[PDB]
Formats: structure tokens, sequence, C-alpha cells
RNA sequence: UGAACUAUGCCUGGGCAGGGCGAAGCCAGGGGAAACUCUGGUGGAGGCCCGCCGCGGUCCUGACGUGCAAAUCGGUCGUCC
RNA sequence: AGCAGUUGAACAUGGGUGAGCCGGUCCUAAGGGACGGGCCUACGCCGUUCGGAGGGGAGGGCCC
RNA sequence: GACGCAAACGAACCCGGAGAUGCCGGCGGGUGCCCCGGGAAAGAGUUCUCUUUUCUUUGUGAAGGGCAGGGCGCCCUGGAACGGGUUCGCCCCGAGAGAGGGGCCCGCGCCCUGGAAAGCGCCGCGCUGCGGCGUCCGGUGAGCUCUCGUCGGCCCUUGAAAAUCCGGGGGAGAAGGUGUAAAUCUCGCGCCGGGCCGUACCCAUAUCCGCAGCAGGUCUCCAAGGUGAACAGCCUCUGGCGUGUUGGAACAAGGCAGAGUAAGGGAAGUCGGCAAGUCAGAUCCGUAACUUCGGGAUAAGGAUUGGCUCUAAGGGCU
RNA sequence: GCAGCCAGCUUAGAACUGUCGCGGACCAGGGGAAUCCGACUGUUUAAUUAAAACAAAGCAUCGCGAAGGCCCUCGGCGGGUGUUGACGCGAUGUGAUUUCUGCCCAGUGCUCUGAAUGUCAAAGU
RNA sequence: UAGUGACGCGCAUGAAUGGAUGAACGAGAUUCCCACUGUCCCUACCUGCUAUCUAGCGAAACCACAGCCAAGGGAACGGGCUUGGCAGAAUCAGCGGGGAAAGAAGACCCUGUUGAGCUUGACUCUAGUCUGGCCCUGUGAAGCCUCACUUACCCGGUGAGGCGGGUUCUGGCGUCAAGCGCCCCGCGGGGCGCGACCCGCCCCGGGGACAGCGUCAGGUGGGGAGUUUGACUGG
């Protein structure tokens, strides 16, 4: 089962593009092709169609997310900021 | 080509009817002045454009 | 010499944008009565991929208030929106990610996207993937609001400029290092014919002021004045400073 | 084994130049130009990925010569919307109308 | 006056044997107190390898050099998702 | 027709291509190019779904 | 219930579908071809010896009806942990599995109408066209193509528009007052029409381009048997052909090519291992320095390989 | 619990055997130790140079918030980038990864001031 | 005299005019080793197609005249002239000594008051661009300048759809008005008003006499244009 030691998914690139570059795409290619849990149907089927496009194969929900992840840290920080900025308006 | 336009086919029809040699009685008319059809073309040595 | 490569891009023969498979111009719903005195309810139908840009587009479906018809709008997809959610656009719209409301009706520090540069232009600023604009301050006396652009520039805009709350989806696209030249080939094959850039030093003096010589040096200061003519304005155009910084 | 040729001017394997091998009464294997495969309609909801049921999967202009019964089902939105979403459209229309009476 | 050659771009079409190395993912079995590791199989990724067609044109500075040809021929060779 | 020829894609004399369901024709692709306008001393050029009092069609029986 | 019935009113307007979606991989269904068994029929080849032998032929259009086959996130019942179903891979499941019973789509497969009357094969008579008989029954496949599917993979690449056609929403309208009317998407049937242009042939070692019957160039379709991993090379069948703008006779030198061979030496040749020589496929072993841990790698270095006669293991079906 | 029947094609092992010959034709990598250059794939002087040249990903700088940057046009404030909006467009250099990238703003050039003393056009006075 | 590893006052190495390193890769340059071979010692033999001969067919380059040498002198390397050697028809296959062989008004070099490509700190201009005055350009206020005014002019939006003053509980549905009032036709039919407030002068925003246009003026301007870049001289 353990066929590679360090490369893992970036073993498809062989000895090309450099070690630090192959290490950089590794963290992203794992998250890019990862099956995320859908926050709408609960099933783990949120796969990426294109950049910022994440679709579920069960509830047919398409979400505008990040390029390599379902949601970037800059979005959850803004969503938490916009949430508290809306609470200070009604009062 | 088998795919022709009517203008091209009408153009090729005229050149096909001019590629005929002179009548034999023409040489008896003009006194052997026109000995042959100098505008005879062959499909290999001269093209139409 | 001959006309350099940089000048030939203005004629637009082979340098025009590749706009065959693009889905349309992404812009806000044009300002009407429903967005000046209230809000309009719009349903997100699909989040599509636009060839040439890294930011997805949302096909938000609205209802025409003057005729029985359904208006289909192609908005910039804010990160977080999804198909089936309701997007509300107008003055009385609530401060939620995806809604469109004027900057004057939003508190200071609000992160917005697809910001209008002038009232009515249907979105000009903060449109690329992962970018946004912050509302710095307001001024009800002059009806002007100060915003911070993703380039760090602070622009004073009108308070009637509409914008989408949130950050543009597709963020972090520049974080993945391209590995193959083929991926860069396909990257610009959808945008325009500009990817393979020959260095000016790799040319002859006829086609570039940096070409020529038995070495590939520039030979002249690469920093060029701004008032330089077209054909000479190459290198660092009106560079205030240089170096690693 | 005999090698057969095209029967039309078009000599390229394009989407319109599609054939199938047919054996004739003269014991000959000839090319028979096939029609492109049709598709049954999709639900107007835009959610259900499967096609509709009870409708012929033919070309658009073939639907002109078919009878109306072969192009829809006997339901309300039949032929344009799937049965699953029609039930959801009815329940969503009813429950929303009930919430608009509670507010009164 | 020319982009019927060619350079680039655009649109709509067409095409690329058989093998090799074999990555993620997955299965099962061992070792361990646990952390976890090991083995086998599966899987079939790649501007991956050999290589035919194709597209190219390295060397012989071969042939030819009033030639088959105002640039061709042979072997060899580059690439061939 | 680089030898020949009773042979020929040579010469001479005749003959031959038959469509509602093969294609063109219909559609717009890239694009071309009028129209309005503007430009140009001008021949003209620019520009291409925009921009003009740009609709020539009604249902209903003289009306929307 | 999915949805089915030959039909089964309906405008403005609106909504949606089809047209209309890339590349790659795996798998499955179907044709075509190929292959195997008929100790199958009809001719033919061989028959010195042997060969129940070898070769050839053994078929059905569109459209329509019916049925296999394939597909389905389609329905109903129901309820799952000792979790189960299941693929080559996966995937699926209280947002409801398994199981049972249904529904729909594609059915280019088979049967039937077509339609055997025609087409092929054989035999017979007549003449200078009439008859007879046959056109059969199976097996399969890591086989090759084409096609229809299905499940995935890949993209900072998302892989057309429009004509045209259709469904639904809508209920404005139309129709008759007791048997009909309005209306009809009924391949139920009948009646009439479908103009114009292209259509021969070559399509390339002689019909195109290169001044030519020029070893050049020029976009595609079809594609058999044997060997083999192979659309490699080599041989053969169907088809094609006379060796590519000439024959005859000699076999000197010197050329070009056969990548001819060469004792002993083995790069001393040469600017230089230029040239071609060695190696080569497959199986079983064994593989370093270095490294970005991916590789290097067919590293390097070994052994084996034929023919014949057997053994053993790897399946399906009742 | 198997008996009967059917169906191939591979694999392993063994005997025997010929002149130790057998991928018998055909098909079909010589290998090893180092240096230099370019990372790689790709590209290029059609008809003498396929390369160490170009491109390349990566890295870095520069310009620009649209009355804008860059560029086109004889001209329309017409046109390209732009169906674009700084994770963008435009202009350069360097050239994968790794490791670093020192010192010099005098000169040249670019740029920023205007407590700007000079030089200083047309017009106006 | 090569290669490699060292040594470095390095004629004249050097840090994105990037320095150093480096697996993998290379029809790249180079050195060595094994194996291998006609590369060589040292050549030989065989085959095909040629050359050759023949039937038919049938060119071209080239050509002052021509075609045996030695010396001599000569425009300083004859084929011809001088003095000698000498010298015999017509031909075949080879051959590459010569014909200072052919192919091409040397491409090197110099000259020419002949160019062209290209470059700058050459000479002289120029598109563009920057800036000022005038022009479209008016109005009001305050202390030439600033701030205002909108109508010039400019920009943006829109199918010019609500300007000024007096609907967030769901991935439904919304289409020419129900209702009421008024009035006219011969219980069928029709119109009008309210519903859907009034008035208004500019469609709605953003600039605004500033952008910008026109025209002169100054700066910048190898982006571009034109042209020049002495002579003598033991080349
Ligand atoms: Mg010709
Ligand atoms: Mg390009
Ligand atoms: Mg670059
Ligand atoms: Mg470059
Ligand atoms: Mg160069
Ligand atoms: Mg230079
Ligand atoms: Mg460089
Ligand atoms: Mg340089
Ligand atoms: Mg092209
Ligand atoms: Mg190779
Ligand atoms: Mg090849
Ligand atoms: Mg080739
Ligand atoms: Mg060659
Ligand atoms: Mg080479
Ligand atoms: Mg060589
Ligand atoms: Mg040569
Ligand atoms: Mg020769
Ligand atoms: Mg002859
Ligand atoms: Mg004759
Ligand atoms: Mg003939
Ligand atoms: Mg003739
Ligand atoms: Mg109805
Ligand atoms: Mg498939
Ligand atoms: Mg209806
Ligand atoms: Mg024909
Ligand atoms: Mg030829
Ligand atoms: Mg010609
Ligand atoms: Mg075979
Ligand atoms: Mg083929
Ligand atoms: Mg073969
Ligand atoms: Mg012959
Ligand atoms: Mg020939
Ligand atoms: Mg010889
Ligand atoms: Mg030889
Ligand atoms: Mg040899
Ligand atoms: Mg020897
Ligand atoms: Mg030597
Ligand atoms: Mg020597
Ligand atoms: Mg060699
Ligand atoms: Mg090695
Ligand atoms: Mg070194
Ligand atoms: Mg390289
Ligand atoms: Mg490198
Ligand atoms: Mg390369
Ligand atoms: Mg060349
Ligand atoms: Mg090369
Ligand atoms: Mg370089
Ligand atoms: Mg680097
Ligand atoms: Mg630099
Ligand atoms: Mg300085
Ligand atoms: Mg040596
Ligand atoms: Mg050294
Ligand atoms: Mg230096
Ligand atoms: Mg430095
Ligand atoms: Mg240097
Ligand atoms: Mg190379
Ligand atoms: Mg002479
Ligand atoms: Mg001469
Ligand atoms: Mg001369
Ligand atoms: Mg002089
Ligand atoms: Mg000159
Ligand atoms: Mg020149
Ligand atoms: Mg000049
Ligand atoms: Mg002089
Ligand atoms: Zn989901
Ligand atoms: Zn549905």
């Amino acid at each position: 089962a353990k066929r590679t030691k360090k490369v893992g998914i970036v073993g498809k690139y062989g000895t090309r593009y450099g070690a630090s570059l192959r290490k950089m795409v590794k963290k992203i290619e794992i998250s890019q092709h990862a099956k995320y849990t859908c926050s709408f149907c609960g099933k783990t089927k949120m796969k990426r169609k294109a950049v910022g496009i994440w679709h579920c194969g069960s509830c047919m929900k398409t979400v505008a997310g990040g390029a390599w992840s379902y949601n970037t840290t800059s979005a959850v920080t803004v969503k938490s900021a916009i949430k508290r900025l809306k609470e200070l308006k009604d009062q | 080509a088998s795919h022709k336009t009517f203008r091209i086919k009408r153009f090729l029809a005229k050149k096909q009817k001019q590629n005929r040699p002179i009548p034999q009685w023409i040489r008896m008319k003009t006194g052997n002045k026109i000995r042959y059809n100098s505008k005879r073309r062959h499909w290999r040595r001269t093209k139409l454009g | 010499g001959r006309v350099i490569r940089g000048q030939r891009k203005g004629a637009g023969s082979v340098f025009k944008a590749h706009v065959k498979h693009r889905k349309g111009a992404a812009k806000l719903r044009h300002i009407d009565f429903a967005e000046r005195h209230g809000y309009i309810k719009g349903i997100v139908k699909d989040i599509i991929h636009d060839p040439g840009r890294g930011a997805p587009l949302a096909k938000v479906m609205f209802r025409d208030p003057y005729r029985f018809k359904k208006r289909t709008e192609l908005f910039i997809a804010a990160e977080g929106i999804h198909t089936g959610q309701f997007i509300y656009c107008g003055k009385k719209a609530q401060l939620n990610i995806g809604n469109v409301l004027p900057v004057g009706t939003m508190p200071e520090g609000t992160i917005v996207c697809c910001l209008e540069e002038k009232p009515g232009d249907r979105g000009k600023l903060a449109r690329a993937s992962g970018n946004y604009a912050t509302v710095i301050s307001h001024n009800p006396e002059t009806k002007k609001s100060r915003v911070k652009l993703p380039s760090g520039s602070k622009k004073v805009i009108s308070s009637a400029n509409r914008a989408v709350v949130g950050v543009v989806a597709g963020g972090g696209r520049i974080d993945k290092p391209i590995l193959k030249a083929g991926r860069a080939y396909h990257k610009y094959k959808a945008k325009r014919n500009c990817w393979p850039r020959v260095r000016g030093v790799a040319m002859n003096p006829v086609e570039h002021p940096f070409g020529g010589g038995n070495h590939q040096h520039i030979g002249k200061p690469s920093t060029i004045r701004r008032d330089a003519p077209a054909g000479r304005k190459v290198g660092l155009i009106a560079a205030r400073r240089t170096g690693r910084l | 084994v005999q090698r057969l040729t095209y029967r039309r001017r078009l000599s390229y394997n394009t989407a319109s130049n599609k054939t199938r091998l047919s054996r004739t009464p003269g014991n000959r294997i000839v090319y028979l130009y096939t029609k492109k495969t049709g598709k049954s309609p999709k639900s107007a909801c835009g959610i259900c990925p499967g096609r509709l049921r009870g409708i012929r999967a033919v070309r658009p202009q073939v639907l002109m010569r078919l009878s109306k019964t072969k192009k829809h089902v006997s339901r309300a939105y039949g032929g344009s919307m799937c049965a699953k979403c029609v039930r959801d459209r009815i329940k969503r229309a009813f429950l929303i109308e009930e919430q608009k009476i509670v507010v009164k």
C-alpha cells in the first residue's frame, strides 16, 4: 500500500518542476481533488468542477467557493465580520 | 471537381465547344489562309485558370 | 527599425480577446426604482465557469416588476453563495454575503465586491477572483464614501455606488504554482495571444530598442520616461524606484 | 471480407457522416447512414440530472410528426417537469401560502 | 496587387498500433502497548519511457549535385496524449 | 507519349452526368458588410448590434 | 404511483427542453469481420501414397408490429449495525439500502409484414429463354473494428451559436342544449404538389501542383489469413500489376548499393570510433554512485530460449 | 453434496531428443566513469548553423482605480487590451528546484518635492 | 599542447549585466575505459545496378585560334615568339598533370564626393506627448484666486418605467384588474373614471464652464524622416 515515501499525489510529475514546487502543489492538489462533506445534504460529495465552483452529486448544490478548497480563510473571516456588522445595525 | 457552379460549368461549356478543329471547307474558302485552329488547347499542357 | 511587438497589440488583429466561449459581461442589475427605494428578490440558478477569468459567475434570476418576465442576471459570484439561495438587491437590502446594496447603507469596514466606480455603471471595481473592497468611512453631508481598493489605493466614491457583500469566489488561484508551460499555454489560450513573451534583449535592434549587440545586455537604462514615444516606451515605464525593495 | 465505401460525397468521419453496417437481400454488407441519437427532455427544475420518462428520445424536428401523447405524461407539469419536483412544487406552493395567512 | 506558400490568431472539422515504468484512490493480511507502520493486490495518473502511422530532419558532412527534384533520395535519427 | 507500339490521358468522329427525401439551397461560426451617426477636400473611411420617429404586422372593427 | 390509452379545445404572454456540447481511461450491450465445431449440404482442388480431406458458396433493405438484450438518483410495499448491497475500479444507503412487485427509455439484435416472386449456388432443357433443388444447425472469444451505453479521470483549458422543432404554465376565448356542435398532435385512411443548381471521370510512382506521364507536394473513408505484443517486418487470399520514359550481349577498371564477408591484431586509422560492429525480443535472477526520493534503471552483470511426449493448475452449464 | 456434460486460452514443472542448436528468418537498447552548457517537455534560421540559441515554469521589478495604464487610427474623444478591473491588464529583466544574491545614487537614466534664488516662449501688461 | 582534480594579484571571474550547485533529461560540446568491429596493419573475394559493347533514341556546359616539350626573353610561371628537343593516319576505354579548365562584371581589400540595413552624445526635422495663451466660455458670490449656478460642453445608465416639490420563512405563484362609481346602446352589449394622488420645465445619474475640440507658442521627441560622417598616404 505504501508505495511512495514523500511525493504521494505529486508522484505523477516524476523528477520534474523541482522539489519545493512539487511540495507546494501537493498541499493544493490534495485539497483540489478532495471530496468535502456537503453542509446542505450531509453527504461527503462536494467535489470541484472549476475554479470557485464546488458541486455535490446528491443534492445538486453548486457553491461559489475557493480555487483549491471549498472555502478560503479569507471568506470565513469576512462572513464572521459581516455577521457582526449586521448585528450592530438592527440595534 | 464534381461540385461546380452554373457559371463555371457554363464557362467550361464554351471552351469545350471552341476546342474543335476548323472545318475542311474553310481552307477552300479563304484560299488556305487559315491552315489550322491556332487556339486549340489541351487539358494538360495549358490550363484555363 | 520596425514596429515593435508592444505597438502591434493596439491594432487588434491577432491580439484581440478570445471571447467565443465566454458567457457574457458580468455586471450588476441596472439601477431602477426597486433598487433606489427598496429591494428585489433574486434566486440563484447556477454558478458557471467563465472562460478567461478565474472567478465564477452566478446566473441570478430576477422578476421584472413592469412586465411578466424573468430577468436573468450574470453577477460576479461572491465566495459563499450557492444555487437555490435568494439574493436581494436594492437600498433596503440586508447586509448578507451576496446581496447588492449601496455603500452608503453599509457600516464602515464592510467587505464588498463588484463595487461600482460611479453610480449606475453596474460594477467596475473588485471583480477578479479573491479580491474585495473595504468601506473605510462615510460622509452624509456630501453623500460620498471612502473605500479601500485591492491595490491599496483609497478612492472617494459616491454613497449610491452599489456593490455585492463578500469576497469574490475563486480565491487563492495564484497560490498554486504553475508547473508546465502547457498549463500556461492553456491559461492564456482562453484570454488572448500574449503568453509567449520574447525578451527585447533576445531580438534585433530593428524590432526592439533593447535588441542587438554581441551580448544580451540592455545597453541603456531600462527605466524610461512617461512621455517617451510609442516604440521606445519599453522596460520600466516611469519607474519611481527600482531594486529588490 | 469485402471492403465497402461511402455512398455520398462527404468523405470525412464527421458527426453527420455516421453509418452502420447493414446486410442487404443481395447478401451485401453496405453502409446505412444512421440518424443522430435523440435525447428525452430534462426537468425544468434544473436539479434532477436524469431525463424525463414517458417521452421519446428523438431529434427536435421528429417531435413535429409525433402525436401529443408520445411527448408528455398525463400529470400537471408532465413532459416539462419531473414527478419528484412537481410534488415539491405543490407542497412548496401550499405551505408558503399557509405562512402568508398566519401573518394576517 | 498579393496570407493558393509561409508566420501568428480565430471559427468549424478530422487524426494519432502495440508495449513499458507505473502515482493518488481502494482492498485484504501481518508487526505494535499505542502511536502507527510493513507486505500483497487493485487502480491507471503523467507537457512519463520504447515505438508504428503521422509530424519533424541528427549524422553519414552518404546518394545526387547540366539530379527524380531551382532542396530530392537512402539508411540512421528526434518526437509520437 | 525522351525505344517501340497494332497502344494511350495523342489525334479524328460520335456518345455520356436524369434526384422532394445526395449536396447546394435554409441556419449563424469566426468574420465580412450595409443602416443611423460621425469622419473625410474627396474617391470614400470608420463603426456592427449598438445608434434613428429604425414596427408596414395585428387581434378587433372605424377602434386598441 | 412511476405512467398508460389512436385521438383527447384553447390565444396573448411566460417558463423549460431538444438542436447543443471537451479530451482521456475502464467496463458492458449490439452489428460487421475473423475464429471453432457440424465427420452438415452444393460444386471444385488433390488423390503416386495419405487425407470422412482442402477450397468456395450457405442471404435479407427502409419503414411498421412484436419480442430478446441493455440502461434508468423512475414508482409502490417496506424497513436495515452482527451494517449491508456491489464494481475490474468504484460507489450506494433512515434525504432511505437489501429484497419483492412494477414503470420508462434505447432496442441498429431476433421474428413477422416487406419477402422470395427477387438475390446467390448447383443441376437440366431449349435457343443462337423456360424448369428442378438448395439457400442448414450450432459453438465461442483478453479477437479486431464500428456503434450504443455506463462509470470515472483531467483542466489557473470547462470545451459554439442560430435556424428549426417540442412540452408545460397560462385560461383570454370558441362550441351545442340533448344530440349534436366547436375542436381534434388518431403512420386511421384518402386527395394534390415538391421548382432551381451540382451529379461523367481522375483524385495520384501518367487526369491536381511543381514548365513534364517529375523518386517532390496534396484532406479523408474501407480494410483479410499466418507469425508476433503489435495497424512492426516477412509470407499469402480478395483486388491490382508488369518492375515504373527502352531492349540485347558481356561482367574490365573506377563507382553506387548489398548497412556482403574476411585470417591474426583490435582504433596502432582519423581533428575526432567518422563509418558499422557489438548489444537487442521474452522469461527467471541480479541491479550500484548519486538524487529534487519521483528516479537513476532495460543501470551494470548473469542464466534460459528448439522440437516432441506428458504432468499440474487456472472455467462454465444442467 | 457431487455427478454428467461443455468450453477455451495461458502458466508452471518434467522426461525424451537433435550437430549445445534453438527471440535460428524477420523484428530488435552497446555499456561504464567523468567535465561543460541548457533544468526538463517544447521551439528555431523552408534551401549550409536543431545548438549552449528562443520559449518555459519559477523569481523580481515597473506602470495603472477607467476623465486610467499600454497601444492603434489621416480623422470622429473612433479603435485594441476590454464580454476586462489590481488573484487584472500592460511593460521589462532573470530563467525549474536548492543555496545565496554583497558594496556603490558620484556618472547616465528614471522618479519625487516646489522655503522655486536662477533660465524662461507666445499672448497679455 | 588533450581530459580530470587542485593552485589563483584572475591580461580581462563574480553574485537576477545573476553567482554557486544540481537529480533527471539531451540527434548538445569534451575525456577515458570495457566490449566491439576492415578505421587501420593490408588488402582480398562475391553480388546487384552502372560504367563497357549493341538496337533504337539523343542533349548540355564550353569554344579567339588552337592544342608535344626544355630553356630563353617577355606584362617578371608560353601553346603560338627565340634557340633547341623533335614530329606519322583514324581511334577505344580510362585518367585527373595542365589548359594560370568551366561555373559567377571578387563576396575579402581599396576607390567612388554610389547606396542600403541599423545605432547614438552626429547634422537638420518630425508624429506623438507635456505646457501656456486664445477659442467654444456663460452665470452668481466672496477674498487675480476660490467656492458655487446649469443651460453650453462631457461622461455613464436605461426597452430613456416611477425624478423634484406637495416584498428576508422555504430552489412555489404573480401576465392585459377584481371591485366600485358614472354613462350610453336593444336581459344580452359598450364606454369612462376610481382602483394606479396632485403639480412641474427640462429621461435618470456623475462632472461642469473644468475636461475636451480648434489654433499658435515653448519643452520633450533616433518612435520616425532626410542627410552627412575631409584629403594626403610605399593598400
Ligand atoms: Mg498539370
Ligand atoms: Mg502566441
Ligand atoms: Mg515571464
Ligand atoms: Mg521570455
Ligand atoms: Mg538573435
Ligand atoms: Mg542591446
Ligand atoms: Mg541571460
Ligand atoms: Mg542580459
Ligand atoms: Mg494558420
Ligand atoms: Mg529515443
Ligand atoms: Mg516514428
Ligand atoms: Mg517520415
Ligand atoms: Mg533525410
Ligand atoms: Mg548532432
Ligand atoms: Mg558524426
Ligand atoms: Mg553530402
Ligand atoms: Mg556524378
Ligand atoms: Mg517514341
Ligand atoms: Mg486501333
Ligand atoms: Mg480511356
Ligand atoms: Mg482530344
Ligand atoms: Mg388546459
Ligand atoms: Mg466510454
Ligand atoms: Mg395547455
Ligand atoms: Mg461519380
Ligand atoms: Mg509523382
Ligand atoms: Mg504554373
Ligand atoms: Mg496477421
Ligand atoms: Mg485505419
Ligand atoms: Mg502485420
Ligand atoms: Mg519493362
Ligand atoms: Mg511513371
Ligand atoms: Mg567492381
Ligand atoms: Mg562497398
Ligand atoms: Mg558489414
Ligand atoms: Mg578481421
Ligand atoms: Mg590515435
Ligand atoms: Mg597517426
Ligand atoms: Mg557511429
Ligand atoms: Mg547511469
Ligand atoms: Mg567545476
Ligand atoms: Mg535544452
Ligand atoms: Mg538550472
Ligand atoms: Mg527540448
Ligand atoms: Mg537550414
Ligand atoms: Mg534538437
Ligand atoms: Mg540562455
Ligand atoms: Mg531560481
Ligand atoms: Mg533586472
Ligand atoms: Mg543617480
Ligand atoms: Mg587520447
Ligand atoms: Mg582544471
Ligand atoms: Mg563584472
Ligand atoms: Mg547586485
Ligand atoms: Mg559577467
Ligand atoms: Mg540536443
Ligand atoms: Mg594559353
Ligand atoms: Mg572563361
Ligand atoms: Mg568587378
Ligand atoms: Mg574625390
Ligand atoms: Mg544613406
Ligand atoms: Mg539592406
Ligand atoms: Mg536615422
Ligand atoms: Mg583616402
Ligand atoms: Zn450535498
Ligand atoms: Zn426535478
